[PDB]
């Protein structure tokens, strides 16, 4: 579920 | 038997000159009436007659300016003024040395990912920016440079609509400003104004948008087929920087916003610099921006942080001739690329002539890079800077111009350097400004007694 | 918080009939209201959600309607399992909040209670204590009020009153009161007496003994 | 079938703790909220809070705010209320709730637990027999108190069940900690009391079953 | 072979409305054929881009056809101390149509949503709906199962796990045999992608309007991953069922992932519980192998084979240069527990640019020789670019390389002819199954009708 998949 | 001077008419020293080039005039009053005046200069010595009397011109030339070429005004054409002197019908040659001094023009153009994930890498890519303009200047002075910017598609769902303040301000939710959200932003046009450009690229900051992918390949395509815009130069090399630290959006993306028309391949920035087509309008694919970058002759670089090298490395081999870099802190990676781009270019040297007189024809002689003499050759192709090639230029007047003073320039395509040959026609005699007005001898109404003769 | 004002808090009616509950928030809850219903000694069933619409299984025969701040629950034709409390919740706003209920209950025709009075039982006597019981039995309406005295002097201290639910076969009520006051008490005065006031009349039912007389 | 099927009921000590649960059959217990309602006969409902046991995220009414803590267990398809520090105003029924479409609504609901808050030991009821005074009419009306007994309940029945007819027992009623009940008996006049009429309470949390002849008063 | 493109029928939407994005047959309880037809740019009554339905009666003629009506107003709900709030404009009504006993489901993948508290936000969103339609009643429903009341700040504190907020349910939409809806939602967990599955009766009897977030119990949605190969995957752009374990009992799905792993794309055939019994990956990258996915036996052996599409796939040519033409990969599924392997036969393009693979239709027995046929659409293909699409008729070997029959576009140029595409019914009851072809850039479809 969890992760950094945006524009980061 | 006889030979072309002595049976030809010849009532004077001028007729003897104007039949050919290897004709010569006795001017001797001791020379007995039987012996001709009019011969090869081998047969007059031979009857006596006195050697400083003969009149024999002799064509030549002289180099009047001579700089030498140039090393690292910029002289590349050697020597740069010749005075040709021409007897009747008569030929002279002469040399030209031309080398390759000027810097070859090169035109970078620069794409800034802006999203928000480029936070952290924004000194990074200032840096490229104001080391790719520095360095590469040092490289060639003839550098033109300029740069935009992009994102993506500023729309639902890559684009925070919510609440209405976050459209001026997309850091919003964070409790903190950036950018407005934009698709693809021209900010400077090509320019070698790099100390200007360097300013610009400081001023940058970022943006932010939802998703990881972004918009570049808008700004690849835009920026490949807005010519006017970007102002990219017809004889110069032409290289694509394109910059980011993340994935990139590819044709049929778009149907997630709505966005189901395909790519058109034209221009749609104009007036404000922005991509006016990004909101309804979908990617490119990767065969259409290989086909508009070839058809505008222009070469991608992707210069990409680490965590994309390879991904970018293989959409590269699906667009041949596409060389990828790394971003980072250190700008070595991608400046060599540029370095390997300008170490591949190659120049050609084609002499033309310039206002020829009728009366004046030329032949050439090409030593090239091979040293062959190339014979009827007036152009050698594949130099580098530096580099130096030579030409034999003989030129041949039609008889005798009334002119008797024109000029010409042999120029070579594409140089400012050039060779003037200035061309006089001796066809008198000097023993005809001793003209005696008086006939003395003749006394039947003749006139004059000019090198040893009536009419 | 909203405030959830139901009525009435009780309704007399009879099978066949329509009834209607109204429930008023005090302030707009745009159809955010259930509606729920608890039989005798049993839980709790949904019967109407966001404002009109009935949960699976309950009968056609309830509906509800209003809008704003005011809505209702209507059964039509009354039935024998109709005759339940019901009560509204709001869920516009958290904390979720509900009404003070309504109980339908059972019509019939008035009818006086039967009073009985009972001195202390001898094992009551010897263990200390006293308690004087009076039942008031199978009356209609439910209201009623009983009055001890001792010695013509009203008791109020020490009295316990139960009343049973509507009986499942006449639909009357009854209660139970019972004074409780020490045995020494008890034995220092003669008169004691059970007065039950009721709407079936305009003077009370009186039920007396004098302590030891047989 | 959706079903809430709660916890038994509670007899606690005030100033403890108690947890009550509520489990799912035939559903799952993430699938909606899950709320908690308090009942009492005279303040009525009261809306404890939720909890949403997919993220285990809660609310709460403020006036429970500290006393009440809901979880849940997806494991066990279980949802739970503890009470802190309880009181007497913690005497009541409580319940789970669901929605059955709409997420906010309130539509159904577990068969209740019952929490009785008490510091009362256990304690066998006296029995007392109830016969009539000294004219006597058509029908007689006898009775039977049950005084001082904890905790609920007590079963009374008269003859054994032979006498259900013309019967009224009252609900207990709490006093100084201790419960009491009363029941009548009505029967015509030529009954009683030439036959015999026995009162029968149970206590069986004292194991206690009391019988009592109700008697004439005498001289 | 056998479709007859002399005597073909035209019906026809509004200008700019894309009338014809999507479409299906449809057959009401008497056995009357109609086609659905999607246009999800038809302006609502208020001059607004909301999009439309259309039910078209089957005419040799064509021409206009009736409009379906569907509530086009938005919806505010204060309910729970918050405010659920729907946007229906530029929602895309109609971007998929697909049609199941007497039921048409239309979807808008577009429509957005937002919950407010207070000060915060869910962030206005586009979760997408779809509208359930049973014309023969007037019965409507809703589903919009990625709908949420969660605030934008939890999202963040909990590293944006179980992010439905752009899931785009009914970009891509599928009904089984028994009546399950599965819904392609490329834009789920942050545009990783999911599929949402629920019984056409549940939605039917758990939908009451203006309530907006309610529960289907007999719901099942696909899974979160933290796996980076499905980052950005678009895993449901393409969904489709059918049968791959040898046990009718249970039915499989069959999804597209088409920029699955950083663009290499891919399809994955799945159970009902979402488990993974196979993965088909892409051949090249950028190609957006999975845009498409067929289901049909091809082959006459009863075992369901798969068709996949790659529209953007570049083809080699001399001299190392690379031609975008697409692909079409067919798998046939062998016997037992055995997995599919590679491609049995690929189909290639040849016009550039044309996107052949972008739509793939199983058309049933067009020429009723006991093996079923595909067609395959080229929406720019041809030698002028038009729009072409090509048969191809099966055999025991599986399918042709070179097609029985090429419909070219009898659309100007733009009108993505093609695009979309759908067999397998007999419209007129001759005895053969006909072709209806979509024409969304001219606002149009074309009916070809199958002869002897
Ligand atoms: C560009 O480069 C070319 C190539 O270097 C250069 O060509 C010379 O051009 C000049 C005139 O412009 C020529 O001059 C003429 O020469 C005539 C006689 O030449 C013969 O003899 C030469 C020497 O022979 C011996 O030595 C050589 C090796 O050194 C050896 O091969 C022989 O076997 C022998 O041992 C010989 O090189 C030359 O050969 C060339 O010509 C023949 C014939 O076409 C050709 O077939 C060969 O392949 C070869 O290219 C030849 O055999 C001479 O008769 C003539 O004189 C007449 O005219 C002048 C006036 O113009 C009068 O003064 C005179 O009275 C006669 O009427 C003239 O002198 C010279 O021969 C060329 N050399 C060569 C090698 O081609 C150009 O000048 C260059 N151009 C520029 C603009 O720079
Ligand atoms: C950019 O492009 C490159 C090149 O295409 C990609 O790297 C390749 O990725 C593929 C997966 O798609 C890898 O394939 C795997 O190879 C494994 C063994 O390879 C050995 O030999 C190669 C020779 O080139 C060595 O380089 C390598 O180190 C190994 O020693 C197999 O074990 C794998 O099989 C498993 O997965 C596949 C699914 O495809 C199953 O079918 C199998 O049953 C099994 O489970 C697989 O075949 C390959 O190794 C990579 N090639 C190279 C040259 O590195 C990049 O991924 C791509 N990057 C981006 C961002 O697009
Ligand atoms: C050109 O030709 C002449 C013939 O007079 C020869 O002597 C000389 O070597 C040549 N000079 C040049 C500069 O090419
Ligand atoms: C569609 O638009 C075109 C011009 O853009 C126009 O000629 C035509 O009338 C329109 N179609 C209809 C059905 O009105
Ligand atoms: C198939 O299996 C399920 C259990 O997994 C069973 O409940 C169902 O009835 C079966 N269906 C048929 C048609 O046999
Ligand atoms: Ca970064
Ligand atoms: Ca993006
Ligand atoms: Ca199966
Ligand atoms: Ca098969
Ligand atoms: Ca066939
Ligand atoms: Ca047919
Ligand atoms: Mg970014």
């Amino acid at each position: 579920g969890a992760k950094q998949a945006g524009d980061v | 038997g006889p030979n072309i001077c002595t049976t030809r008419g010849v009532s004077s020293c001028q007729q003897c000159l104007a039949v050919s080039p290897m004709c010569a005039w006795c001017s001797d009053e001791a020379l007995p009436l039987g012996s001709p005046r009019c011969d090869l200069k081998e047969n007059l010595l031979k009857d006596n007659c006195a050697p400083e009397s003969i009149e024999f011109p002799v064509s030549e030339a002289r180099v009047l300016e001579d700089r030498p070429l140039s090393d690292k005004q910029v002289t590349q054409v050697s020597p740069q003024r010749i005075a040709l002197r021409l007897r009747p019908d008569d030929s002279k040659n002469f040399s030209i040395q031309v080398r390759q001094v000027e810097d070859y023009p090169v035109d970078i153009y620069y794409l800034m990912d802006l999203s928000y994930s480029m936070k952290d890498d924004l000194w990074s890519i200032q840096n490229l920016g104001t080391k790719l303009a520095t360095q590469m200047r040092k490289l060639t002075s003839n550098l033109r440079i300029g740069f935009g910017a992009f994102v993506d598609k500023p729309v639902s769902p890559y684009m925070y609509i919510s609440p209405p303040e976050a459209l001026e301000n997309p850091c919003y939710d964070m409790k903190t400003t950036c950018l407005p959200m934009f698709g693809y932003k021209h900010v400077l046009t090509l320019t070698d104004q790099v100390t200007r450009f360097n300013e610009e690229v400081k001023k940058q900051s970022v943006s932010r948008n939802r998703d990881a992918p972004e918009g570049g390949f808008d700004a690849i395509m835009q920026a490949t087929v807005c010519d006017e815009k970007i102002g990219w130069r017809n004889d110069a090399s032409h290289l694509l920087v394109f910059t980011t630290d993340a994935k990139t959006h590819i044709a049929l993306d778009g149907r997630l916003a709505g966005i189901v028309q395909p790519n058109d391949g034209q221009c749609h920035v104009g007036s404000d610099n922005h991509y006016s087509a990004s909101t309804t309008m979908d990617y490119p694919s990767l065969g259409l921006m290989t086909e508009k970058l070839s058809q505008k002759n222009i070469n991608l670089i992707f210069a990409v942080t680490e965590n994309v090298v390879n991904l970018y490395q293989n959409y590269s081999e699906l667009i041949p001739g596409t060389t990828v870099g790394v971003l980072s802190m250190d700008s070595s990676n991608v400046l060599q690329l540029i370095v390997d781009a300008y170490g591949k270019i190659r120049s050609k040297v084609e002499l033309e002539v310039r206002d020829l007189p009728e009366e004046l024809s030329l032949s050439f002689n090409a030593t090239c890079l091979n040293n062959e003499v190339i014979p009827g050759l007036k152009s050698c192709m594949g130099l580098k800077i530096g580099d130096t090639v030579s030409f034999s230029i003989e030129a041949k007047v039609r008889g005798c111009p009334q002119e008797k003073e024109k000029s010409f320039t042999i120029k070579p395509v594409g140089f400012k350097d050039s060779l003037i040959v200035q061309v006089t026609f001796d066809c008198d005699c000097a023993c005809q400004a001793q003209a005696e007005p008086n006939s003395h001898r003749c006394n039947n109404g003749n006139g004059t007694f000019e090198c040893g003769v009536c009419r | 918080d909203i405030l959830m004002t139901q009525s009435p808090s009780s309704m007399s009616v009879s099978l066949g009939d329509t009834v209607s509950i109204t429930c008023h928030a005090s302030q707009g809850i745009s159809s955010n209201i259930g509606w729920l219903q608890q039989k005798p000694g049993k839980s709790f069933m949904g019967l109407i959600y966001y404002g009109t619409n009935l949960v699976d299984g309950v009968p056609s025969r309830f509906s509800g309607s209003g809008s704003g701040a005011d809505y209702s629950l209507t059964i039509s034709s009354l039935d024998s399992e109709d005759f339940a409390d019901y009560y509204c919740v709001q869920y516009a706003q958290l904390p979720y909040t509900f009404g003070g209920g309504t109980k339908l209950e059972i019509k019939r025709a008035d009818a006086a209670p039967t009073v009985s009075i009972f001195p202390p039982s001898s094992e009551q006597l010897t263990s200390g204590g006293a308690s004087v019981v009076c039942f008031l039995n199978n009356f209609y309406p439910k209201d009623i009020n009983v009055k001890w005295k001792i010695d013509g002097s009203e008791r109020q201290n020490g009295v316990l009153n139960s009343w049973t639910d509507q009986d499942s076969k006449d639909s009357t009520y009854s209660m139970s009161s019972t004074l409780t006051l020490t045995k020494d008490e008890y034995e220092r005065h003669n008169s004691y007496t059970c007065e039950a006031t009721h709407k079936t009349s305009t003077s009370p039912i009186v039920k007396s003994f004098n302590r030891n007389e047989c | 079938e959706v079903q809430l099927q709660q916890s038994g009921a509670e007899l606690v000590k005030p100033g403890a703790s108690v947890k009550l649960s509520c489990t799912a059959s035939g559903f799952n217990i993430k699938d909606t909220y899950v709320h908690w309602v308090k009942q009492r006969p005279e303040q009525g409902l009261e809306w404890i809070g939720r909890i949403d046991p997919a993220n285990g995220y809660t609310k709460y009414d403020p006036k429970f705010q500290g006393k009440a803590t809901i979880t849940a267990d997806t494991s066990s398809n279980t949802a739970y209320l503890q009470l802190s520090s309880l009181t007497s105003e913690d005497t009541a029924v409580y319940y789970c709730v669901r929605p059955l479409y709409d997420y906010y609504a309130m539509d159904y609901w577990g068969q209740g637990t019952s929490v009785t808050v008490s510091s009362a030991k256990t304690t066998a009821p006296s029995v007392y027999p109830l016969a009539p005074v000294c004219t006597t009419g058509s029908s007689v009306t006898l009775g039977c108190l049950v005084k001082g007994y904890f905790p609920e309940p007590v079963t009374l029945t008269w003859n054994s069940g032979s006498l259900s007819s013309g019967v009224h027992t009252f609900p207990a009623v709490l006093q100084s900690d201790l419960y009491t009940l009363s029941s009548s008996v009505t029967v015509t006049s030529s009954t009683w009391p030439s036959q015999s009429i026995t009162c029968n309470v149970a206590h069986p949390a004292s194991s206690t079953k009391v019988d009592k002849k109700i008697e004439p008063r005498g001289p | 072979l056998n479709l007859d493109p002399v005597q073909l029928t035209f019906y026809a939407g509004p200008n700019g409305s894309q009338f014809g994005f999507s479409l299906d047959f449809h057959k009401d309880s008497h056995g009357r054929v109609a086609i659905v037809v999607g246009a999800p740019r038809t302006l609502g009554p208020s001059q607004e881009e909301t999009g439309g339905v259309f039910l078209c009666p089957w005419r040799a003629e064509g021409g206009q056809c009736p409009s379906l009506l569907f509530d086009l107003r938005d919806e505010t709900r204060n309910v729970g101390s918050q405010t659920l709030q729907t946007f229906k404009a530029r929602q895309g009504l109609g971007a998929s149509v697909v049609s199941w006993s007497d039921v048409i489901v239309a979807c808008a993948p577009w429509q957005h949503w937002n919950v407010l508290e207070k000060t915060e936000e869910a962030e206005k969103t586009p979760v997408g709906s779809c509208f359930l339609a049973q014309p023969e009643s007037g019965r409507r429903a809703e589903y919009s199962p990625c709908r949420g009341n969660t605030l934008s700040r939890i999202y963040v504190e909990n590293d944006f796990s179980w992010d439905k907020r752009y899931c785009e349910a009914g970009f891509s939409s599928v009904v089984t045999q028994a009546g399950e809806l599965v819904l392609g939602a490329p834009g789920g967990y942050y545009f990783l992608g999911l599929l949402a599955q629920a019984p056409v009766a549940d939605i039917f009897s758990s939908y009451r309007p203006g309530i907006l977030l309610w529960h289907v119990s007999s719901q099942s949605l696909s899974f979160d991953s933290s796996n980076p190969e499905y980052f950005d995957g678009y895993w449901g752009y393409s969904v489709a069922v059918g049968e791959f374990d040898g046990d009718l009992n249970t039915t499989e799905y069959v999804v597209g992932a088409p920029t699955w792993s950083w663009t290499l794309g891919a399809v994955e055939i799945l159970d009902s519980y979402y488990q993974r019994l196979h993965r088909l990956r892409g051949e090249q990258m950028a190609s957006y192998f999975g845009h498409s996915v067929a289901v049909t036996d091809v082959n006459g052996d009863g075992r369901h084979d798969l068709l996949v599409g790659a529209p953007l796939y570049m083809e080699s040519r001399a001299d190392r240069k690379l031609a975008e033409v697409g692909r079409v990969y067919l798998f046939l599924q062998p016997r037992g527990p055995h997995a599919l392997g590679a491609p049995s036969l690929l189909l290639t393009g040849t016009q550039l640019y044309g996107r052949f693979g972008s739509a793939i239709a199983p058309l049933g027995d067009l020429d009723r020789d006991g093996y079923n046929d595909i067609a395959v659409a080229a929406p720019y293909g041809g030698p002028s670019g038009r729009g072409q699409v090509l048969v191809f008729l099966g055999q025991s070997e599986g399918l042709r390389s070179r097609p029985s029959q090429v419909l070219d576009s009898p659309f100007p140029t733009g009108s993505a002819f093609g695009f979309s595409l759908r067999g397998a019914v007999d419209i007129d009851d001759n005895g053969y199954p006909d072709l209806i072809v979509g024409a969304y850039g001219a606002n149009q479809v074309a009916v070809y009708r199958a002869q002897p």
